[PDB]
């Protein structure tokens, strides 16, 4: 999250308190199809990877 | 326009001209030693203080 914020233009000081609740770290997996052309779309699977309770209404960045 | 830049990946240097911090912490220490010694003593003696008569010839 700090990497993303820094990339966007906001530098959070280091060694500071930060406890979020609406964010989860996920692994995304997909299947590259045959003869795939750039611009097309595929379906992805999103899976939690640490101590999260649910991904009910989330959005993948 | 700069190229594609990831979002969650750490800021690592990737091309010519990027900067990177080095933390110089060097600490080397080597040593060696050896020795050797030797010794030898000797002391012999013999003395006939009072010789009997029948041995005076020897």
């Amino acid at each position: 999250l700090n990497n993303m914020l820094s990339q966007l233009g906001i530098t959070v000081p280091t060694g500071t308190n930060m406890q979020l609740k609406n964010v989860a770290a996920v692994m995304v997996t997909a299947s590259y199809p045959p003869f795939a052309r750039q611009g097309q779309t595929i379906d992805v699977v999103v899976s939690s990877m640490g101590n999260a309770k649910s991904l009910r209404g989330g959005t993948l960045l | 326009n700069y190229g594609y830049q990831p979002l969650f990946e750490d800021r690592r240097p990737r091309n010519i001209g990027d900067t990177l911090t080095i933390v110089l912490q060097e600490n080397v220490s080597a040593s060696k030693s050896s020795s050797a010694n030797a010794s030898r003593d000797g002391k012999t003696s013999f003395g006939f203080d009072t010789v009997p008569r029948y041995l005076q010839g020897l």
